[PDB]
């Protein structure tokens, strides 16, 4: 839970 | 953790320049990635297809179940218009059903620092609002309102609460701020302080706890006071004793086993009545690898079928063959393996029985319980002492302390 969060 | 059926998805390149997709995870956090967020474009295509909890074990056909996140996120940067991935939904492993205190559902980490700050500045420290909100949290939740309190005040909230609170209510909510390995490992280092040790309270953690729990423990241990916790054992124990604490603290008891060895549980019941009631002293080594290795639910037949064995049940049978803290230790970890929901309601009511409160034993139980088993020690103490968990604490504590156990307690029985 709200771990690194990339956004491909 | 819980993997549902494989799945194949096809997920389209955006004009916006991606795919609509947003992801956590990967091997190093020892989690397989996991899709966090589907975009307003894409959920439109991928409706009842793609969902938020997907782990994503192949991309056109390649295995990223064991990949780092930027592994998955330079295949999926570098691919083409379409993707195809083989997904399974991860249904995160459920906490206790038997815990009394449980996540509250609209949770504001900012909205609980800010009212924790203002009944911290209010004159004279509002404790009931501070007991109110802490006790009504996760641990969890707890760290994260911690973090909000310190980016709000720059100031940590235990170090607020503890010049706000005084006396034992300090020491329950500062309790209830570490996690749980961090109160262990802390109660644990208390146990050893100085010269001397409460065998006691060193007894009834390590005792108590599981593989899982005695492993994040170990490692909270070292970090913060940069020893090992086997050595602080080491240096504040002594013979036979020592060996057990030293061999539980490991946390590496067998798991349990998915078929009943009932060969093994017969042969282990007579070593345990060979090493001691049928011999001349005792074979403490002996005692000590079955009770240390052997599974929870195997032991609790083997201790069954000594009974078939030996004239005395396993803890008169220790009380008969050993002395002391050994003795002490034995009687715990039998106490742990045969009903832990009763040994701690046991322990509850002899901190509270006689002449004033054994506060320490009090408070680190309603702690550390509150999100494990508490509903089961409040019904094992009703079922045998008449009367519930919750009426001994009233009679025996006052004020905003006694309303901050009453809230890890749960309720009236
Ligand atoms: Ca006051
Ligand atoms: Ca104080
Ligand atoms: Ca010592
Ligand atoms: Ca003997
Ligand atoms: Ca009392």
């Amino acid at each position: 839970r709200k771990l690194p969060e990339t956004t491909l | 953790s819980h993997m549902g059926g494989e799945r194949t998805v096809t997920i389209r390149r955006q004009t916006v320049g991606g795919f609509g997709l947003s992801i956590k995870g990967g091997a190093e956090h020892n989690i397989p990635v996991v899709v966090s967020k589907i975009s307003k474009e894409q959920r439109a295509e991928l409706s009842g297809l793609l969902f938020i909890g997907d782990a994503i074990l192949q991309i056109n056909g390649i295995n990223v179940r064991k990949c780092r996140h930027e592994e998955v996120v330079q295949v999926l940067r570098n691919a083409g218009e379409e993707v195809t991935l083989t997904v399974s939904f991860l249904k995160r492993a459920p906490g206790s059903a038997y815990g009394s205190v449980k996540a509250y559902t609209n949770f504001d980490a900012e909205r609980d620092a800010l009212n924790i700050e203002t009944a911290i500045k209010t004159k004279g420290v509002d404790e009931v609002t501070i007991v109110n909100i802490l006790t009504n949290r996760s641990n969890e939740q707890r760290q994260d309102i911690a973090f909000a309190y310190q980016r709000r005040t720059k100031k940590e909230l235990a170090s607020a609460l503890k010049s706000a609170l005084s006396g034992h209510l300090e020491t329950v909510i500062l309790g209830l701020l570490k996690t749980p390995a961090q109160y262990d490992a802390s109660e644990l280092k208390a146990s050893m302080k100085g010269l001397g040790t409460d065998e006691d309270s060193l007894i009834e953690i390590i005792c108590s706890r599981t593989n899982q729990e005695l492993q994040e423990i170990n490692r909270v241990y070292k970090e913060m006071y940069k020893t090992d916790l086997e050595k602080d054992i080491i240096s504040d124990t002594s013979g036979d004793f020592r060996k057990l604490m030293v061999a539980l603290a490991k946390g590496r008891r067998a798991e349990d086993g998915s078929v009943i060895d009932y060969e093994l549980i017969d042969q282990d019941a007579r070593d345990l009545y060979d090493a001691g009631v049928k011999r001349k002293g005792t074979d403490v080594p002996k005692w000590i690898s079955i009770m240390t290795e052997r599974s929870v639910p195997h032991l609790q037949k083997v201790f069954d079928r000594y009974k078939s064995y030996s004239p005395y049940d396993m803890l008169e049978s220790i009380r008969k063959e050993v002395k002391g803290d050994l003795e002490n230790a034995f009687l715990n970890l039998v106490q742990c393996i045969q009903n832990k929901p009763l040994y701690f309601a046991d322990r509850l009511y002899d901190s509270m029985k006689g002449k004033g409160t054994r506060d320490k034993v009090l408070i680190r139980i309603m702690v550390s319980r509150s999100e494990v088993d508490m509903l089961k020690i409040r019904s094992e103490f009703k079922r045998k002492y008449g009367k519930s968990l919750y009426y001994y604490i009233q009679q025996d504590t006052k004020g905003d302390y006694q309303k901050a156990l009453l809230y890890l307690c749960g309720g009236d029985d």
